[PDB]
């Protein structure tokens, strides 16, 4: 059930020889979690704006990039920005509204919703995050997680089907990554929508259903993130270190206590050391 | 040893006492709103105490004390700031560079020399140096910000967060040019939340909570205590939390693991 | 002057409402001529500034930066003006009789004018002045203008300077930081030093406009025309009492003054 | 005609000119206010008819935030407009010159400091024109001058980013 389906594509910077992605090729399957790892000279940086339009490929004859199957054009730009929603890397950038009522209620005012009913799904999409006790605080008395939680709610108002958490958690503390994680999943959960990663935070792809790894442009690999994690070599010529659960793996692989390579979650590493320790 | 003695500031901090030798990585940590950034400030005078006495690097700051003389303080303690990279404004990465030693009592030619050798050493490309510093990326941006306060070789780099919004791969290479920084006997204070490089890198940490001092230890004994820690406002290396979940797991680890190399060699230690 | 909270009547005024009240409080200050269309106006003025509420810390307060010029201009069209009956004599300064009073009424139009314009700032919420100033800006609706351009415009500018600010303060600890003495060594260096304090800022600005411009076209924002309004401005029955009350000056500053 | 990009730029330009409007730099014996660099960026990047734009609502912004210490007058936001009128006239899209720079100082504090803002004085404040032009005399005679050093290095400043990478228009 592929929902973006980016098809031969070709960006090249309006000023660079070399292309930023040279015929990239992928499928984002409906309801996954999909994560999209790569170096910041990959490419994936413009992953995000190219789905929902804001950058257009060279080539748009060979290039073809469908939402919901909606191609993408000069045309159906708009209808594809009413399903896909991007959250961006800088939480203070993105924030328009004077308050945080008004920075959720900014999606829906674009789309001429009646007052009453803004209101109402203002609320609703305030008090989704934990942010129902803020509805009034202005954008300069909130932290780096809470301005992007209120950049979540307003992705989220407006109904959509796609999130993009375009490196939303790059600039967030630890504790803060965590927060918007559980949130995040929290929504994905509740509103049935798919959300697609492209960050280089490999803690957040390690909870992922699907992972894209990226080199220059290109697609290097794919599947699920328990096969593209433990294949360290490969990422390490890529320049990509790998969650903390394979690190661990890897270490202990070179002390020499060798671990079965399906092992992705910490339950599973710490029962199979308790079997180990029985014997 | 840099030294805070009943250090206060108001309109925050509230009686601060305490010494780092130097020559150590003191790290910093703390949720926002604790009077890190206060306290980093402090540091080399560009706030002043409304009372209390610092030593810091031979210079004694009192609530009293006036702008001069502080520029010879300033050669000495350098602050990078978080998201150094929004300071750059010169023509070239050269002359952003040195920028800091030519108004730090260096000459044309001494600058120009210090400038291109923590150029090489924070690793940007030789072809690099002399073009707009806005033309480079967001990593080469850092990396000619983080030089051009390191330029003159001052004793005490305070840094706020050098990696922050960069990738594990070169937050790791910033980190191992400081802790390198550290071996040529420069104290190094690092601002910052993630304790995954506190307890890898650090030898004494400190711990502010509302502008009060609560803990100065060494990190092993830091994160001994979790009932202390979440008893206040911390957070969890991610390896202790491992090591946490191994216990409760019925695993028993010899020591305390920290890191990821010391937390393998214990639980290959625990088994054998 | 910043906005102090309170609870008085004042306070339940609408923003356009008052903000027109200013507006004509000017423009009726500007028919002040004889002594008895002055006492009306300071009458006026000061029952304002009573049924404001406000203390008398935050309008001393407001005086205050402007008190050395409403001084020396009183004193100054104390000394050019003259008529009547004299006092201190001399070629340069003569205290005369219509020198005080034309200085009184000059300080009387710096005290009407400080008043009423420190109530505004400090009884309406800086968005209120805002969807005021851009109910004040509708009119030019029949210039062909785009007035939802210039209402984003302020709109974004009102939002951005805290953070601006902030921006501005790190900045110049960053480079004081690193030896930037921004206010000693000659005009001509002093000058050299705005470069380091404007480009950084001047970067800044420009990639939280690409930023932001990004987000709001990813938000759907295809135009200022079409969108509905979700901070609505609505009237009230105390609005009653600003037009009456600038209703009720007009008629004695038309009745009053000297023509 | 002007992108959304361009017009988020204007109003991050409109909130510099504000605050380094609120900025008085200097010794006790001189306070120049910076307000100026904010009329060089809003003249220079936008041209005279957004720069005359972005006067006005720059006068209206910091109106808001920081309180009109005047009294709400539109006389103020005409001059407080006009000041970036002519320097785009004589500074936008046009090589950095020292000849440019001293016209465009010089006519703005002809024209806005010791012109209009003297007459919008008279008129509110009642007394006669000459008196008013005697009490603004004073610092707008040695004022123009330092604008016109710090003009000539802002310029500098502007330009090396505009050739640079950052700004893509």
């Amino acid at each position: 059930g592929s929902d973006n389906i980016i098809s031969f594509d070709h960006v090249t910077f309006t000023d660079s020889p070399r292309p930023a992605l040279s015929d990239l090729s992928f499928a984002i399957e409906r309801g996954s979690w999909t994560a999209l790892i790569g170096h910041n000279g990959s490419g994936k940086s413009t992953v995000s704006k190219l789905i929902n339009g804001l950058l257009a490929p060279d080539d748009l004859d060979k290039s073809s990039i469908t939402v919901d199957g909606v191609k993408l054009g000069a045309d159906t730009v708009w209808e594809v920005r009413e399903k896909v929603g991007i959250v961006f890397q800088n939480p203070d950038n993105q924030f328009v509204g004077a308050t945080v009522s008004d920075d959720v209620a900014f999606g829906l005012e674009n789309r001429a919703v009646p007052r009453p009913e803004m209101l109402k799904i203002v609320a609703q999409a305030v008090a989704d995050v934990g942010m129902a006790d803020y509805a009034d605080s202005e954008p300069s008395n909130l932290s780096g997680g809470q301005k992007q939680r209120v950049a979540i709610a307003g992705i989220l108002a407006v109904k959509p089907q796609v999130i993009i958490l375009d490196e939303s958690t790059s600039m967030l503390d630890p504790e803060g990554k965590e927060q918007i994680l559980d949130l995040v999943r929290k929504i994905k959960e509740d509103n049935n929508l798919t959300v697609i990663s492209i960050t280089h935070d490999l803690e957040e792809a390690a909870g992922a259903d699907q992972v894209l790894v990226l080199d220059d442009g290109q697609l290097l690999d794919q599947g699920k993130p328990e096969e593209i994690f433990p294949k360290v070599e490969m990422l390490k010529r890529i320049g990509l270190d790998i969650p903390f659960v394979y690190r661990l793996k890897q270490l202990l692989k070179e002390r020499g206590i060798v671990l079965p390579d399906e092992i992705d979650d910490d339950e599973k590493l710490v029962q199979s050391l308790w079997q180990l320790n029985s014997k | 040893a840099i030294k805070f003695e009943n250090v206060s500031y108001v309109y925050g901090l509230d009686q601060l006492n305490f010494s780092l030798e130097e020559g150590k990585f003191i790290a910093l940590v703390g949720h926002t709103g604790s009077g890190k950034s206060t306290l980093m400030q402090h540091f080399n005078a560009l706030l002043k105490p409304t009372s209390g006495k610092i030593e810091i690097a031979g210079y004694t700051i009192t609530p009293e004390t006036g702008n001069k003389g502080l520029k010879d303080l300033r050669r000495k303690v350098s602050l990078a700031f978080q998201f150094s990279e929004a300071q750059l404004f010169e023509n070239t990465v050269l002359k952003d560079v040195e920028y800091g030693p030519r108004n730090f009592g260096f000459s044309e030619d001494e600058a120009r020399e210090a400038a291109l050798k923590w150029l090489k050493k924070v690793g940007l490309k030789d072809d690099l140096i002399e073009h707009s510093p806005f033309d480079l990326s967001g990593g080469q941006m850092r990396r000619v910000a983080l030089a051009g306060v390191l330029a003159y070789e001052p004793e005490i780099i305070c840094l706020d967060e050098p990696a922050a919004g960069l990738d594990p791969m070169g937050r790791l290479e910033m980190m191992q040019l400081f802790k390198d920084y550290q071996a040529a006997g420069h104290t190094v204070i690092l601002v910052t939340h993630n304790m995954d490089d506190v307890a890898d890198y650090a030898d004494d940490v400190l711990a502010l909570e509302h502008g009060r001092l609560i803990k100065h230890a060494s990190p092993k004994e830091v994160f001994k205590d979790s009932e202390w820690l979440q008893k206040h406002h911390l957070a969890e290396p991610r390896s202790a939390r491992f090591a946490a979940k191994l216990e409760a797991a019925g695993l028993k680890l010899p020591g305390q693991p920290l890191t990821m190399p010391e937390l393998a060699d214990a639980i290959k230690q625990s088994l054998k | 002057g910043r906005y102090l909270p309170g609870t008085t009547f004042v306070y339940r005024v609408d923003p356009r409402a008052k903000l027109l009240t200013t507006f004509y409080f000017i423009i009726m200050i500007f028919l002040a001529n004889n002594w008895v269309s002055y006492l009306v106006i300071s009458i006026f003025g000061l029952a304002y500034v009573f049924a404001t509420g406000l203390k008398a810390r935050v309008f001393w307060d407001g005086v205050k930066p402007m008190i050395w010029m409403i001084v020396f201009t009183s004193l100054l069209q104390t000394f050019f003006m003259a008529g009547g009956k004299v006092y201190w004599h001399w070629w340069i300064f003569t205290l005369s009789s219509e020198g005080l009073i034309n200085g009184l009424y000059v300080f009387i139009r710096f005290a009407m004018i400080i008043l009423v314009s420190t109530v505004m700032t400090v009884t309406t919420k800086p968005l209120e002045i805002a969807d005021a100033m851009e109910w004040m800006l509708t009119p030019l609706k029949l210039f062909k203008v785009n007035v939802g351009m210039i209402s984003l415009v302020i709109s974004i500018a009102l939002r951005f300077v805290p953070t601006l600010f902030d921006q501005t303060v790190k900045i110049m600890n960053a480079q004081r930081s690193r030896g930037a003495d921004f206010n000693d060594g000659g005009l001509v260096k002093r000058a050299k030093s705005v470069v380091p304090m404007l480009v950084p800022l001047f970067i800044d600005s420009l990639e939280v406009a690409l930023d932001l411009s990004t987000a709001m076209e990813s938000r759907g924002y295809k135009g200022s025309e079409g969108r509905t309004r979700y901070r609505i401005l609505e009237w009230s029955k105390v609005d009653l009492i600003p037009v009456a009350y600038c209703l009720l000056l007009t008629i004695l500053m038309i009745t009053t003054r000297k023509h | 005609k002007l992108e959304l990009r361009e017009l988020v730029l204007l109003a991050m330009v409109i909130a510099i000119k504000v605050i380094l409007g609120q900025f008085k730099v200097g010794n006790a014996t001189l306070q120049v206010g910076l307000g100026f660099i904010g009329s060089v960026m809003l003249g220079y990047l936008f041209g005279p008819w957004w720069g005359f734009a972005g006067g006005a609502l720059s006068d209206l912004v910091s109106s808001v935030i920081f309180g009109n210490l005047g009294g709400f007058f539109i006389g103020f936001t005409l001059t407080a407009a006009l000041g970036p009128m002519i320097y785009g006239f004589f500074l936008y899209k046009q090589p950095i010159q020292i000849w440019r720079v001293i016209a465009s100082v010089i006519c703005v504090t002809v024209i806005c400091n010791i012109g209009l803002n003297t007459l919008w004085v008279s008129m509110m404040y009642g007394i006669n024109f000459m008196v008013a032009l005697s009490s603004r005399i004073l610092k707008e005679m040695i004022t123009p001058w330092i604008q016109m050093v710090a003009v000539w290095f802002i310029l500098e400043g502007l330009s090396r980013v505009k050739l640079s990478r950052k700004f893509w228009s």
